[PDB]
């Protein structure tokens, strides 16, 4: 197998308000993502001939 | 609210002095023609 990592999709960054400004919420929502994987493997083709 | 620790009462807002017109009506008729510089009624 050959597994590669596919980067995860975009997640929005929150629009904080004015009350939030000056508080821990000012920093806004966390944007969090997990890499995903795609896997490649092999099959077989074979043939025989016989003189 | 611009209210963290210390405050200013709207002194800050940049009152600005730039003016503008909404692509206002083109005038096309008034000037097209020519004038007969008349002297009376």
């Amino acid at each position: 197998i050959l597994t590669m990592l596919v980067e995860p999709d975009a997640g929005k960054a929150t629009w904080v308000a004015a009350s939030t400004y000056g508080t821990d919420t000012t920093t806004g929502e966390e944007v969090k993502g997990a890499l995903k994987e795609i896997h490649f493997s092999t099959y077989k083709l074979a043939a025989k001939s016989f003189i | 609210s611009s209210s963290v620790e210390v405050s200013s009462e709207s002194y800050e807002t940049i009152f600005s002095q730039r003016i503008i017109r909404d692509l206002q009506k083109e005038l096309v008729v008034g000037a097209l023609f020519e004038e007969l510089p008349m002297s009376s009624k």
